[PDB]
RNA sequence: GCGAUAACGAACGAGACCUUAACCUACUAAAUAGUGCUGCUAGCAUUUGCUGGUAUAGUCACUUCUUAGAGGGACUAUCGAUUUCAAGUCGAUGGAAGUUUGAGGCAAUAACAGGUCUGUGAUGCCCUUAGACGUUCUGGGCCGCACGCGCGCUACACUGACGGAGCCAGCGAGUAUAAGCCUUGGCCGAGAGGUCUGGGAAAUCUUGUGAAACUCCGUCGUGCUGGGGAUAGAGCAUUGUAAUUGUUGCUCUUCAACGAGGAAUUCCUAGUAAGCGCAAGUCAUCAGCUUGCGUUGAUUACGUCCCUGCCCUUUGUACACACCG
């Protein structure tokens, strides 16, 4: 046994809540008591800049976001399962953090 | 825009 | 205003032409029909041609 | 000496800026005589309005 | 019935822990009190000399009853107010910190308060009791 | 009648309340009737409220103020002038306080004499502009009972303003001033002599 | 456990939640007795919901409401709003009917925001003006 | 520049205040400045005495606003 | 509680050679007094003992002698060095506290003082501008 | 860090791959009409809903001008623009 | 869109679409959120109660509030009026929402001698290229003052100023061997600020950002007054290699016009306008500025083409580089 954490981090919510499903899914199938997915408040970095490279013209602006999402999911289970499990759904655009 | 004199 | 569009009333007025026996007065009954009949992308335009040919069946 | 006349149909707006409406007057006392009177503030049906004068018609602005 | 803090009116809560406690006598004075601006936006002295402390510190007495471990900084943003900037717009200014940790430090060394763990300044087994007191020779007017 | 024991004490006046709906539970709707057949639709007065602050919404469709309380169109009509605007809490205290001294004074319905007062405040008859492009040209219209009502308080208003501005006199005694006079006729009240210049010219236009 | 039911009331962004226990006739506001709600000329909204059924509808019921956000005015229509909302919950779910349905007539006949939020938010500030419609004044 | 209103209070003002108050309708800071020629000050404390000397009924309390009555 | 006087109140009082009108409150009569305002005057009154729910007239002569004695005696009376108008003084390096003919005549001797030795600041003093670097452009039109 | 290269698979449908042929191809001197009209066949070729082609500049001429090349069905505004 | 119809059936744009706000006791979970219970514990009345504190092991429960994903929900739904009985419009009823449900993002066919080569290791050409128009160092200027104009902030008081007390948000940002971030707390200091520790790379700490308007109790009493705080004198700290021609902050003092504003002219339809503050950007320091956010929260239409701007049709043309003809 080993009380783990897990933070997943992306920019989009498809990838990351399929991470987060199929790792639940397996901490479920594996009986390995499981305490998430938790969704912490999505985090908007937004930046409001002039449209107007000179500074000409009627005053317009554009604002630009990107939403942060986290999951956080603890797991109470040797380390070489979750690891293999990381490996199992790796994904380009989810990131995973690994927490003792 | 001007002519650059030099004294020394 | 609430005026529907050409799209939305073309479509009612289709639905009306091709399913007018499984159609009824009901706008929940018809708003189901739609959606397993034609395929919308949005429910939104879904819920509007279903009242536009709800109206149409009322006529 | 002033009469009271409900409203009894709006017929439309009148005056330059249209802030001003053509109304039809029905007397609430001796139900008759209806006219065609101005009014200024927004009116609906069945408004009770008072007139300091009666006889005296209204037509287009100019 | 158990009268309590949350079972009277502020004001007159106050003015009354304050015209008991200056009648006991025992808090202490700092000398400079008829001289001191409350807050550096405020332009003037308070108009009561002679019991402002003492109604401050019943103030901060109750306020800390009512809450958990507030701090003096806490304290002093709570006290301040909006300073008369004289073009400028009006801006938030914190009141005295000498005032306002004199004040905790008297009501400290009276009895009513001590450090609290994980900081601040927690209300004292005995200062729950006099408030409770105050409260109920309070309320039977 | 009887009085509800609770662990929670509730003060006698407020559960004397239980009767009976009063403005600041003490003033009365039931004795109160407008003399005016032409404006009962549009001043309400039928629903009693404890006190004159609703934040309903009035402002969606075109006659919804007619169903807002004549006391809270009196009341947000009162905070005008920019250093106003917002400080509503200030308006209801002001109004609360001059049907306090309307009641005092000449010892009548606070209410009675403010529904008194805009029923005589509002012209009857205003000429209106047909100005080509311009030039002066006055028609005398009829005002319709709703834009007598509401400027009938706009007058009031700005009158108890005006007679409290610079004025050691406050707002709520300089609207209690205003509004008994208004509603006993005194032509030495602002908004009577609107109104009589009102229907004056108004009788000098037609 | 025993009789209770949670609700919560809303105004612009205050949310007052209330808790409905059985027992004794204690009302509450953030532990404190009702008596001394602020504002004091506003303490008639949270006064309506008790006066105008009856304080004998609360021998059963104690309340403790916790109300955060929003600023004053809308903290006090937040709790009135929570008041009444736990009082009708709980005759819905441990009362007969026909006093859940007495309740909402007269609250609904007296005041829409005593039971349904007020669904009004804040505009969101466009650019080019200092507020959500206003624009900078301008000049030729 | 025409207010000059009394802030010194003599003898005759004094008595002239306990003859004239009481045959008030409704007394107030602003009601005694207006007819009594006396400031507001004065008249504040001239209310705080009246109604300790039992003349005066407050009708209503308010720090911006004092309406007050005949006790008769 | 309200008393009564008669003959005791004096309508103009004359305090370093200005006169003062004795039915304005204490406070803002000494911040008539130049050199003196209100936050000044509320503390040269409580340490002369003066409760302020008196008026200028209804003050008697010894105590407007004690307060002029502590306006002129100000570090005699615990008044803080960091209170005053003048301290650290140019020539002589003492806390002062200038009062109603004093203060424009060392005001006067620092403008002289900076236009003697030619400082920018006495020379926009000369010019008549102002010194503390505000624009001039579009505000200094009177 | 690994590099691997794989071929575009459409080379109609990708913008880019046009873009530099249609450089290379002015670099080396077809004209415009010639080389618009090359990857408005070249893309319907390939399959594309829509093309457009616009070209901006100067070309032999001391005044400039802009020349647009569209082709077949296009939209302009909302969120399929950013999908398709 | 209906309809009339030498037109019929279509495409772009509009509309659809996407983001965000408002509803979910209906699912899915949450010690970085909350609650009820339970341990342990305090005060007051002793009624078994009422307020608290504590529990990153009580190795509790739950998701109403908090967070966010899958969905559901509104389509003018039902009923009355008018209408070409059509598109629609106005009223109610139900509803969280019946103004495109509120707000935005994107946005056609062509075009402008509109603005930028002072954003680009984007550029053609021209100029300069060693005493440089390249780059760097020092000091000054961009602030400069007889004047005209534009965007604004404070005010002209009493619906107010001070003095105490009450005491409620949301949008966000935050560091490491650096070159210094947000900083709770303690101890000094009237303040500004100083010193020592700790937390936070963050739903955890700053932070419940206890913000200001707002409410209560007092003094003031229509006075250029305790409104207003320029101008000016002296001093104390902070930032910066350097504050003088003041960075800013704080203390005392100085006590100006302004007593509601001419001709003209701007913005504004609902949580909107107006007040009221807060965060982020520029940033060593400096916000009377913008970009957003929230507190309090209206008056008055819900109409018209009278002014103003734009569009369409007819019409005239000796214009087509198109009236700058």
């Amino acid at each position: 046994i080993h009380k783990i954490r897990i933070t997943l981090t992306s920019t989009k919510v498809k990838q990351l809540e399929n991470v987060s499903a199929n790792i639940i899914r397996n901490a479920a199938q594996y009986n390995i008591v499981k305490k998430g997915p938790v969704r912490m408040p999505t985090k908007v970095l937004k930046i409001t800049t002039r449209k107007t490279p000179n500074g000409e013209g009627s005053k317009t602006w554009d604002a630009y976001e990107m939403r942060i999402h986290k999951r956080v999911i603890d797991l109470q289970a040797p380390a070489s399962t979750v690891k293999r499990i990381t490996q199992i759904t790796i994904e380009p655009g989810v990131d995973v953090e690994v927490t003792i | 825009r001007k002519k650059k004199v030099y004294t020394t | 205003g609430r005026v529907r569009t050409k799209t939305v009333k073309r479509a009612s007025k289709v639905l009306i032409e091709r399913f007018y026996p499984k159609l009824t007065l009901d706008f929940e009954t018809n708003k189901r029909l739609t959606s397993e009949i034609a395929v919308i992308q949005s429910k939104r335009l879904r819920n509007k041609i279903a009242g536009y040919t709800t109206h149409l069946m009322k006529r | 000496p002033v009469t009271l006349a409900k409203v009894i149909k709006v017929l439309g707006r009148t005056g330059s800026r249209g802030g001003v409406t053509q109304v039809r007057v029905e007397f609430l006392e001796d139900a008759s005589r209806t006219i065609v009177r101005n009014v200024k503030g927004p009116v609906r049906e069945n408004d009770i309005l008072c007139l300091m004068e009666s006889e005296r018609e209204a037509r287009r602005l100019r | 019935p158990g009268v309590s803090v949350r079972d009277v009116p502020a004001q007159d809560f106050i003015n009354a822990y304050a015209q008991f406690l200056q009648r006991q006598g025992k808090l202490e004075v700092p000398g400079y009190v008829d001289i001191v601006k409350t807050s550096a936006g405020n332009d003037l002295p308070p108009q009561e000399a002679e019991t402002w402390f003492y109604k401050r510190a019943a103030s901060i007495a109750r306020h800390i009853y009512l809450r958990k471990q507030v701090g003096v900084g806490a304290l002093n943003k709570l006290y301040g107010g909006a300073k008369n900037r004289g073009f400028r717009p009006h801006k938030h200014v914190d009141a005295s910190g000498s005032i306002n940790r004199k004040c905790v430090q008297a009501l400290q060394k009276i009895g009513v308060l001590e450090i609290s763990p994980k900081g601040g300044r927690r209300i004292s087994e005995n200062g729950q009791r006099d408030l409770d007191r105050i409260a109920a020779q309070t309320l039977e007017e | 009648l009887q009085v509800v024991e609770l662990a929670t004490t509730i003060p006698l006046d407020v559960q004397e309340a239980q009767r009976e709906v009063k403005l600041f539970n003490k003033w009365s709707f039931e004795d109160v009737e407008v003399k005016d057949v032409s404006l009962v639709d549009y001043i309400q007065i039928r629903n009693p409220v404890f006190v004159s602050h609703t934040a309903g919404k009035y402002a969606s469709k075109r006659f919804r103020k007619a169903q807002c309380p004549i006391v809270e169109r009196l009341t947000n009509s009162l905070m005008m002038n920019g250093r106003n605007n917002g400080k509503k809490l200030k308006a209801v205290r002001i109004v609360k306080h001059a049907l306090e001294i309307i009641h005092v004074l000449t010892e009548q319905n606070p209410i009675q004499v403010v529904v008194d007062a805009i029923v005589n405040s509002g012209a009857r008859e205003d000429s209106t502009r047909i100005g080509s492009s311009g030039t002066v040209r006055r028609q005398a219209v009829d005002v319709s009972p709703l834009r007598r009502v509401n400027q009938a308080i706009a007058l009031l208003t700005i009158g108890a303003r005006e007679a409290s501005f610079r004025n050691i006199k406050t707002i709520a005694e300089c609207l209690a001033e205003e509004l008994i006079n208004a509603a006993k006729g005194s032509s030495t009240s602002y908004a009577i002599k609107k109104k009589d210049e009102l229907e004056r010219v108004a009788k000098s236009n037609r | 456990s025993t009789q209770s039911v949670q609700t919560f009331g809303k105004k612009k962004t205050a949310t007052a939640v209330a808790h409905v226990k059985a027992g004794k006739g204690l009302i509450k506001i953030n532990g404190s007795p009702i008596t001394l709600v602020q504002p004091e000329i506003l303490r008639f909204k949270v006064y309506e919901p008790l006066t105008l059924v009856g304080l004998d509808k609360f021998q059963g019921i104690d309340i403790r409401v916790k109300v955060t956000g929003g600023g004053h005015v809308s903290q006090v229509y937040a709790i009135r709003q929570a008041i009444a909302k736990g009082l009708v919950a709980y005759h819905q779910k441990y009362v007969d009917e026909a006093s859940k349905n007495e309740l909402k007539k007269i609250f609904a006949s007296y005041d829409k925001t005593l039971l349904v939020a007020d669904s009004r938010r804040m505009e969101p500030k466009k650019f080019g003006g200092r507020g959500a419609r206003a624009r900078f004044q301008k000049s030729y | 520049d025409k207010a000059q209103h009394i802030v010194i209070l003599d003898q005759e003002k004094y008595d002239r205040i306990l003859k004239d108050v009481p045959t008030y309708k409704y007394v107030s800071v602003s009601v005694l400045v207006d007819r009594l020629k006396i400031g507001g000050s004065l008249a504040r404390v001239a209310l705080r005495q009246l109604e300790e000397d039992g003349i005066i009924t407050p009708v209503l309390k308010h720090s911006k606003q004092a309406i007050y009555t005949r006790a008769q | 509680l309200v008393v009564q006087e008669q003959g005791s109140f004096q309508h103009i009082l004359r305090l370093l050679n200005t006169n003062i009108d004795g039915r304005i409150k204490i406070m803002y009569a000494l911040t008539k007094i130049r050199g003196v305002g209100r936050r000044y005057a509320n503390l040269v009154c409580k340490k002369a003992d003066v409760e302020l729910t008196k008026r200028a007239g209804e003050l008697t002569q010894e105590e407007l002698e004690r307060i002029v004695t502590i306006m002129q005696n100000p570090t005699n009376y615990k008044i803080p060095a960091w209170f005053l108008n003048r301290q650290k003084d140019q020539v002589d390096g003492k806390d002062y506290h200038v009062l109603a003919n004093n203060l424009e005549s060392k005001l006067r001797d620092d403008l002289e003082r900076l236009k003697k030795i030619r400082s920018h600041r006495g020379i926009r003093h000369f010019w008549g501008l102002k010194v503390r670097g505000q624009h001039t452009k579009t505000t200094s039109r009177g | 860090i690994a590099i691997y290269a794989e071929r575009v698979e459409e080379r109609g449908l990708s913008a880019a791959v046009q873009a530099e042929a249609l450089k290379a191809k002015l670099l080396s001197g077809l004209p415009i009409r010639r080389a618009a009209y090359g990857v408005l066949r070249f893309a319907m070729g390939a399959g594309a809903k829509g093309v457009e082609v616009v070209i901006s500049g100067k070309l032999r001429a001391a005044r400039a001008k802009s020349q647009k090349y569209a082709d077949g069905f296009m939209i302009h505004s909302g969120q399929p623009t950013r999908d398709f």
